[PDB]
DNA sequence: CTGGAGAATCCCGGTGCCGAGGCCGCTCAATTGGTCGTAGACAGCTCTAGCACCGCTTAAACGCACGTACGCGCTGTCCCCCGCGTTTTAACCGCCAAGGGGATTACTCCCTAGTCTCCAGGCACGTGTCAGATATATACATCCTGT
DNA sequence: ACAGGATGTATATATCTGACACGTGCCTGGAGACTAGGGAGTAATCCCCTTGGCGGTTAAAACGCGGGGGACAGCGCGTACGTGCGTTTAAGCGGTGCTAGAGCTGTCTACGACCAATTGAGCGGCCTCGGCACCGGGATTCTCCAG
């Protein structure tokens, strides 16, 4: 069931990113394999090493989703998770304002970083030199470790000039009118960018921020967006389940989130920190969307 | 080595660096041809935030790469 | 066959001096020894520290008295000071 | 008809019982097993003295008793008699360990 | 044939040793030189402290109708006196227990 | 492995009632386990450091008492 | 007429005084207080300005810490207004009484 | 005397504001000054005994900070 | 005409003095005799600790866009790092202030 | 006309090494000096304590290493022991 | 609100057990006696800083009106924890066996203390420049009322 | 939820202004070379204590069920405390003068470390008895139910 989130004073952006993330069913199962068990993985010399327990960054994330459904109360306090983030980046310590997309990026790569680190640290502590420790990092950084996020949000982008392959986790769409129109704006030939590996869950961003010379103003122009998108010409149907809406400007603003509470379409519930309101899909389509979350259907 | 950079409006601009360069130098080159001040500048490589004090080669950035330039937006 | 030293004999004489017909347990003996050692270390450390404060190189009875005043509070402090002064006076007279 | 005490009377009786005695309230073998397990994370296959593990037991029980007294005071402050975990965080933060 | 050796403890009329305290101060790495009266003062202070510790322990034991001092009696004697509680408020006594107290709110009404 | 569960619920109740607690919630037990584990990590770390400084791999009571003392928790009864 | 509802000015005072670092207690009455408190220990003492400033720094830091502790205590008591009972509870837990 | 009343209501209020207190009951202004006073005779007693042992007629910042140090309240910024 | 006297700090490649800390250990009355590498080790640890403190203070000052480090910056650098806070939890710094924080309960509701 | 001793010069050198273009207040310098003295006293006291504990008579690098492990926890100790070992190795090699 | 039933607790009496008290080698640490180099006591000089006061500004402290948000009191509930009977299991005790690691003894030799000489690094003192404080005019954010 | 107005609040420019990085001269503490001496590093050994195992007891730990009490949510009310405004008041500055004592320097002498010889006091061991744990029985007391 959908439930409210207790704002800490300025974490409405953090509250929103938790709510739409809470509607990711596939992430639930994967975290269960993360916590247990510490299975031994063997790697031939280019090494049977047990798996270290997940770090607190991935830990406090994991228990967070259990209180989303198990707990009877309709208000949840995510104090621990943001506090876990506090040591990760000093910029979040305090009550200075932050942004939704920026929080996600450290949130995302931080999930894999603990997987990146605790696995690499596991062989080093089991086998014991600093040069060897660097070599372990050197081998991995040039290697594509299949992280859990990379199996949920991880995608591969290809740019032609000469084909260059780059992994990605999100799309930052430039803004000059539909989201598809922005999608076309992403893939002109100058130099064409095409995805060959579609992530199971797609995260899309709209650059409503732009500086007109020396004037910083937010693009308040509404964008039209459907629940279903065809991604085959850009490489495939993706169903809308998570929407982030910002209400304000670059300096003063308010973040609201929309979620799809599903186990045909139903149901959209407006989230305002602790305020939970049922809303029709038409109002969702009329919202000033900022981030789009889509689900694999085909 | 040659790496492209995408600005706020989305246009792509060619940049030239060497692996020994630091992100201080990377944003400094942005000052020359963009004029955007460093303190709100932030770049994305493969979905990762780039720590300012580190070096490009450690991020395993090769030629013909692309950077994602966005701004920080405040909202409560 | 190392020989270990404790204050068992001294505290035993004190116990018979106070209560002539009361015994002591072996477990309580270790507790009393630990208490004596802890107080000794506290007073000695404070005395040495004060000697360091005052650019001083000798630990005499004055900074011992000051350390006692620092550690022991109130009634206990002044009674201990009186006992120490009496002992020093008797030693000087002897 | 069975005979039953009202809820709380036997609690007070055994509180008085355990506040007058001085035996060890935690079991020796599981405590040693816990100590050895948590010590494995520092140095491999260490060996412990019986007096050392008894000292650890003494310190453990003393610290837990003090923490329980403080958390009981906190709960009574909250106008209640049942301790819930938030009292533990309150006590451990006011003390300064968190 | 010089004279009968009188220990400094007997000189000061104390039961605690003066020479041993002086040796511990010298070898305890506190100062390179130690005054003559410092060991006597320290021994007197230790004797006094142990004197009231044992006195209160004996009073507690006689209140419980036992003739031997045990860690329970020591713990009771330490925690009953406010001055000694202040002195040793951060010290744990093995096999000492706690002083029996129950808050009035918890009592039945 | 899995020895923290050896800290039994009745043992926690006995300790709390030695501390003078009337009613104990069901959520107290696991947090008492965690607090005790944290205390052991704090103490045994210093104890094993003391032992290894002497180039001996047997933990004595003297080292435990000394690690207790350096944390402002001086313990009497072990020399 | 313009009128701030209670609570907002308190919040702005909190966020202001948590940003500054000057001395919040008046130096002259603090000096008079410390001088009379030192009176019964020994007569006609003299004090350095640096010593008095250090005393005032220590006292204010101690009081700020105690006020943080009592705010946490009052919040634990499901209140928003602190009361002296929280004060002696904080003192009791910190071993000061 | 009467200088204990010199620690004024606005001074206590702004101290609580720095500490992070939303609102203060009226019975606390008479308690904060008492506990503060208690801290004062705890500190200046040690300060004056340092001065007396130093054969000095005045109280020094060294003595104040060092008496603070022996109570576990070490101070930085005064030597 | 013996040799160019290279200071022990340069011998160990340290900025902190080695002779000074050796003299402090010897005259500080901590032991009757002190090993050769002990002052070097102590100077290295002190240099590392002060380097970390100064680096954190510099980042804090840059975040507040001042070019001079002041006690407020020192306080912020010490306390935001939980490790340094634990190391110096019983330390009060003059003109240090307190971290800006307000409990969420005190915060007013929003819509 | 006494001669006063402090760590101000070395603190300034370290500051120039870490941040080449950042200043420091005189008050902050005193705070840094007090911090350095406090840490030095803590480590020296712990090392001398260890020396008396192990019936030893000399403080070597091992006692200071152990004192660092006891005082500084976690990553600070981890990095500090490495720095001390590399410094003493360089000193021995030179 | 006042009595029996019952069950837990405590005191008393006998018994066997062992831990505390007294007695006997013996060895190391305390004592005693000169001796000397030094650290601390003491008197005097100085000049630094604490003391004290006096007059002017004004921001802080104080007293009061109010009205609203909070603490407290009352009530219902239903859910969680306590009291208890059965059953299981492992903590505990007793004993045996190995051996593995802690505590000395001998030797050395290597590291550190000590002394003298040399001088270069560190500190107090002027000194011109740049970071900070202050004034003030801004654009801008935030809260309150009205709708 | 939106608009507008009142009100704090960050910020750019200017201009003073005092703290600070730099240069200079001087002094002593650091470095170097040489020499002695003792402390710990190594090795072997002796044997005390730890680990490990095994088997039998039984008391504690798990489990469960009922039921009762109290934590919590909600509602209402009264008060007290935050917000603002007009009237002191004295804290602060700065400017002045005074002198008390804190620190430095020079003498000097009592004293504590030191070495060598002497000895007796506590330490380890080895007995011996009175305190005490244990078991059982009777007196005491608190609770709990019904009336």
């Amino acid at each position: 069931t959908v439930k409210g989130l207790s704002n800490l004073g300025n974490t409405c952006f953090f509250n929103a990113v938790m709510q739409n993330l809470s509607q990711t069913p596939v992430l639930r199962e994967l975290l269960k394999e993360v916590k247990m068990s510490g299975t031994i993985v063997k790697i031939e010399p280019p090494l049977e090493i047990n798996l270290e327990p997940p770090g607190p960054l991935t830990l406090a994330m994991s228990q967070f989703l259990n209180e989303m459904q198990e707990t009877k109360k309709g208000v949840v306090t995510p104090k621990e998770l943001f506090s876990q983030v506090c040591k990760k980046a000093v910029r979040f310590k305090g009550y200075q304002q932050q942004d939704s997309q920026e929080l996600l990026r450290y949130l995302l790569d931080g999930m894999r970083a603990e997987e990146h680190q605790r696995v690499s640290k596991g062989i080093l502590k089991a086998f014991g030199d600093e040069e060897l420790k660097n070599k372990v990092k050197d081998y991995e950084k040039k290697k594509s470790m299949p992280s859990f996020v990379d199996r949920i949000f991880g995608g591969e982008l290809t740019s032609m000039i000469s084909l260059v392959h780059e992994s990605f986790l999100d799309l930052s769409l430039p803004v000059l009118c539909s989201i598809q129109h922005c999608l076309y704006q992403f893939t002109r030939n100058e130099k064409q960018m095409l995805i060959s590996l579609a992530p199971p869950v797609l995260t899309l961003h709209l650059k409503r921020f732009q500086q007109a010379g020396f004037n910083l103003r937010k693009v308040n122009k509404h964008i039209k967006f459907p629940e279903i998108l065809d991604l085959a010409p850009f490489c495939v149907l993706y169903s809308l389940y998570g929407v982030v809406e910002h209400s304000g400007t670059m300096r003063s603003g308010h973040y609201t989130a929309y979620a799809k509470a599903r186990t045909s379409k139903g149901q959209w519930f407006h989230i305002s920190d602790t305020h939970v309101q049922a809303v029709p899909t038409t109002k969702v389509l009329n919202s000033q969307a900022y981030l789009l979350f889509y689900e694999r259907i085909l | 080595m040659q790496i492209f950079v995408k600005t706020l409006t989305g246009k792509t601009i060619t940049l030239e660096v060497e692996p020994s360069d630091t992100i201080e130098n990377v944003k400094a080159k942005i000052q020359d041809k963009e004029g955007i001040p460093p303190d709100q500048q932030r770049l994305i490589f493969a979905g990762k935030q780039l720590e300012d004090g580190r070096t490009l080669s450690d991020y395993n950035i090769q030629k013909e790469s692309t950077l994602h330039l966005v701004l920080r937006l405040r909202g409560c | 066959r190392s020989r270990k030293e404790s204050y068992s004999v001294y505290v035993y004489k004190v116990l018979k001096q106070v209560h002539p017909d009361t015994g002591i347990s072996s477990k309580a003996m270790g507790i009393m020894n630990s208490f004596v050692n802890d107080i000794f270390e506290r007073i000695a450390g404070e005395a040495s520290r004060l000697a360091h404060y005052n650019k001083r190189s000798t630990i005499t009875s004055r900074e011992i008295q000051t350390a006692v005043r620092l550690l022991l509070p109130g009634e206990l402090a002044k009674h201990a000071v009186s006992e120490g002064t009496k002992a020093v006076t008797k030693y000087t007279s002897a | 008809k069975p005979h039953r005490y009202r809820p709380g009377t036997v609690a007070l009786r055994e509180i008085r019982r355990y506040q007058k005695s001085t035996e060890l309230l935690i079991r020796k073998l599981p405590f040693q097993r816990l100590v050895r397990e948590i010590a494995q994370d520092f140095k491999t296959d260490l060996r412990f003295q019986s007096s050392a593990v008894m000292a650890l037991q003494e310190a453990c029980e003393a610290y837990l008793v003090g923490l329980f007294e403080d958390t009981n005071l906190c709960a009574i402050h909250a106008k209640r008699v049942t301790i819930m975990p938030k009292d533990i965080q309150l006590a451990r933060r006011i003390r300064g360990e968190r | 044939a010089r004279a009968k050796a009188k220990t400094r403890s007997s000189r000061a009329g104390l039961q605690f040793p003066v020479g041993r305290v002086h040796r511990l101060l010298r070898k305890g790495n506190y100062s390179e030189r130690v005054g003559a009266g410092a060991p006597v003062y320290l021994a007197a202070v230790l004797e006094y402290l142990t004197a009231e510790i044992l006195e209160l322990a004996g009073n507690a034991a006689r209140d419980n109708k036992k003739t031997r001092i045990i860690p329970r009696h020591l713990q009771l004697a330490i925690r009953n006196d406010e001055e000694l509680n202040k002195l040793l408020g951060r010290v744990t006594i093995a096999q000492g227990g706690v002083l029996p107290n129950i808050q009035a709110v918890l009592l039945p009404k | 492995r899995d020895n923290i569960q050896g800290i039994t619920k009745p043992a926690i109740r006995r300790l709390a009632r030695r501390g003078g607690v009337k009613r104990i919630s069901g959520l107290i037990y696991e947090e008492t386990r965690g607090v005790l584990k944290v205390f052991l990590e704090n103490v045994i770390r210093d104890a094993v450091t003391y032992t290894e400084h002497a180039k001996r791999k047997t933990v004595t009571a003297m080292d435990v008492v000394y690690a207790l003392k350096r944390q402002g928790r001086t313990l009497y009864g072990f020399g």
